[PDB]
DNA sequence: TAATGCTTGTGCCTTTATTAAAGAGGAAAGTTGCGGTGGATTAAAGCACCATCGTGCGGAGAATACGATAAGGCTCTTGCTTCATTTGAAGTTATTGACAGTTGAATCGAGCCGCTCAATTGGTCAATTATGGAGTCAATAAAGG
DNA sequence: CCTTTATTGACTCCATAATTGACCAATTGAGCGGCTCGATTCAACTGTCAATAACTTCAAATGAAGCAAGAGCCTTATCGTATTCTCCGCACGATGGTGCTTTAATCCACCGCAACTTTCCTCTTTAATAAAGGCACAAGCATTA
């Protein structure tokens, strides 16, 4: 797969900033924020993958991501 | 015909999401994205669907509060756009 | 029979948290009862304020039903509890807020 | 197999404090949740505090200690009134 | 006679004291402030001296780091006076 | 014990901040920075004699603090 | 008599490791050897990294012995280092910078 | 009584690759507390992971996992690699 | 002020889907009894912690002259918002086929537990070497010209 | 560019204190044996995940027009800075008094283990009612006048 990042669209980020009470938005931000929410992701499903790896499994359950959530502080609720 | 300020509907749509407890990203395109990470880290890797659903839940609430200290830091420079610059002050601040 | 919450007058599961404990317990550590009847009192004071809050956060709303919303607003609408939950909850969304400069 | 929750017992609680309101499934999911991440904290100082004091055994005196070290403020003061008038009411019947 | 303008001066400290390694604050003061703040907590509290060594370089660290945060948050709004508004701004983003 | 908090002196305030790195400082950072510090002590030091209350002592040992400030993510090394 | 660290060729202690683990289990856990061996070998290689480049900073320095000015100059100078050692160096000072507006 | 550190292991580690260059009995203690933490956050992953598989015996993989978890990047890498070649050459004697 | 488009709050029927209520049975908590470890108690020594005293000098407090930084205002121009049109791809539904997760049994590999030996590690002491202090010189930068 | 002056690195020598090397004990790691248990392997099978196809219609892409927000610049005034003088209290050295911390021995008290019972909690099933949808309505708001 490829160039997959360009699907967080537009007015997905747009709508993302709007709940984070943003009333203007620039042009980079699209992109800078396209930029860390690849990073944030790469970290977390990083420490899923490793957990799944562990458990001797190929297929990454909520458990992975909600332990993975939990080491970086961003624990979540409502999965396990 | 009929035209709103600029800033208005801004402001509408600030309104209305802030109440919505909604995903604000689409499911299908997240879903690619989070494979296509993940291709690099293990070939062949198969996600339950709930795993994806936790995945987005926890980018979008990271999203929210990196944009509302996006909307802080613009806000201290006397500014009420967003910059990158403001989502990099903040983010260093954050210690990451 | 006399199960031990109801000793402690309790609603929570004394004997079901000290086995827990026992369970977590490192290298031959030894738990106590009174440490269990603690613990399940701690979990039920906690509970019981946190639905407070969110019981009258949804009679806010005039709806007979708490949501995640509504555990959302209890929490973010305490000091303590916002301090002591620092987890994100799912389809809790955010707390309306708008600053002054934008308006 | 059975997967063992506190949901029961929230939902006791929750008819003491609001008899006519509900709760739904993801609700109760979240709040069982974070039942369990409270505990965990509680039971991970407690045993940090029995490591710190070469005492091998966990009684109420380090749940006391690990309530007001995790707790912040007013609730703490709060839950240890509550976990030793629980304690007493135990140790009296 | 012979002055220097202001900001060199500055600079020369700024250089020095990032070199050095001791104690900024003296160490009477911030024992009697430790003492002080301690008998709020309980009564006839006795202070081992480390513990108020390792409470003075962790409260300088701590310091020192949030006088980096503030210089960011300073430069941010273009500016190279830091003030309150910066500290209370660093300490929003940092969650204090 | 009163007005110790006075006991931090502008010019220690000011070498704090030149080796933050700061070149310019306002006139009103002295009292923010008393207060700040007052928070951060409060803190540690709450946690500190909770720590030996609970070891049945009347003295605040150096193991204590170092306790405190690894609860509070403030890890030091070089006293224990 | 031969000590496990030789057979594992470490300068740090595998028995004491072990024992170390051993002590940390909980509820009836159980320690491998290898796995204090494994644990041994990671102490034993942060242990060489950091005081590599520790004593490359203090000969950077002109001096022959490492201080704490010279662990926290290693340490940050290393971004790998700097993200796995988040503790506060007592004597360490900081990395000298100067931003470029403050010139 | 006995307090038990590492600094002879940490002084052999550094005559290994500084034959000339000594270290302060500070700079000591701080490289004790940095290894002590290690291996703290280390037992810490490995009985984490060995709660969340419901197995009790700690291995060298479970090791192997937390040094994945907890170290970063390259550093990682190096470190499983270390620790594979020790423990390969432990079960080789 | 004021009309007027306009979006959002608000009321009513659907229905549906999401929660409340019951049954078996199995999993686990309570009970009783006992052994043995661990926590509370008490006494003693030592050291460390606090309070006192003298002093004396380095750092802090305060005032002065002032320069340069921050804030305010004005302009302009360009970048972002809002609206309208087309489209193309996400969402829904129905289907399927196989991969992989999970459970259950045997069993063999391996870790715990005891006891003894002895070799490594830790505390203490004498010193020697690297580091800092003090002082002068030279190289560097800064400020007015 | 220059010259004069304040600052700091460097070079030297000497004090010194801080690390290194040696010696006794004590402590725990290794060795060897026995035993139980748990991690690995195999396999069946079912749960669900990925891939497919068709339809739909809603949200995304794009462009046009235009407005207002950000950046640059100029001014000013006030407020932090550098310097000098006075003083004051922190730091160092010496001392003593005691309280409180740590250790050791004793003892009792309470918690883990084991087996049995009984009863409470947890999937599965069925009914029910609260809420999101859909549709229409009212009104506070925004916009230009």
């Amino acid at each position: 797969l490829r160039d997959n990042i360009q699907g967080i669209t537009k007015p997905a980020i747009r709508r993302l900033a709007r709940r984070g009470g943003v009333k203007r938005i620039s042009g980079l931000i699209y992109e800078e924020t396209r930029g860390v929410l690849k990073i944030f992701l790469e970290n977390v499903i990083r420490d899923a993958v490793t957990y799944t790896e562990h458990a001797r499994r190929k297929t990454v359950t909520a458990m992975d991501v909600v332990y993975a959530l939990k080491r970086q502080g961003r624990t979540l609720y409502g999965f396990g | 015909p009929h035209r709103f300020r600029p800033g208005t509907v801004a402001l509408r749509e600030i309104r209305k999401y802030q109440k919505s407890t909604e995903l604000l990203i689409r499911k299908l395109p997240f879903q690619r994205l989070v494979r296509e990470i993940a291709q690099d880290f293990k070939t062949d890797l198969r996600f339950q669907s709930s795993a994806v659903a936790a995945l987005q839940e926890a980018a979008e609430a990271y999203l929210v509060g990196l944009f509302e200290d996006t909307n802080l830091c613009a806000i201290h420079a006397k500014r009420v756009t967003i910059m990158p610059k403001d989502i990099q002050l903040a983010r260093r601040i954050r210690g990451e | 029979p006399i199960t031990r919450s109801s000793r402690a007058g309790l609603q929570f599961p004394v004997g079901r948290v000290h086995r827990l404990l026992k369970t977590r317990s490192t290298a031959h550590g030894r738990v106590g009862a009174t440490a269990a009847v603690y613990t399940a009192a701690i979990l039920e004071y906690l509970t019981a304020e946190v639905l407070e809050l969110a019981g009258n956060a949804s009679k806010d709303l005039k709806v007979k039903r708490i949501s995640p919303r509504h555990l959302q607003l209890a929490i973010r609408g305490d000091e303590e509890l916002d301090t002591l939950i620092k987890g994100t909850i799912a389809g809790g969304g955010v707390i309306p807020h708008i600053h002054k400069s934008l308006i | 197999k059975n997967v063992e929750t506190y949901k029961i017992y929230i939902f006791k609680v929750l008819k003491q404090v609001h008899p006519d309101i509900g709760i739904s499934s993801k609700a109760m999911g979240i709040m069982n949740s974070f039942i369990n991440d409270i505990f965990e904290k509680l039971a991970q100082e407690s045993s940090k505090l029995a490591r710190y004091n070469k005492k091998p055994t966990i009684t109420s005196r380090e749940i006391q200690t690990a309530v007001r070290l995790v707790l912040p403020g007013e609730l703490a003061k709060h839950a240890v009134s509550e976990g030793t008038k629980a304690v007493t009411k135990f140790t009296s019947s």
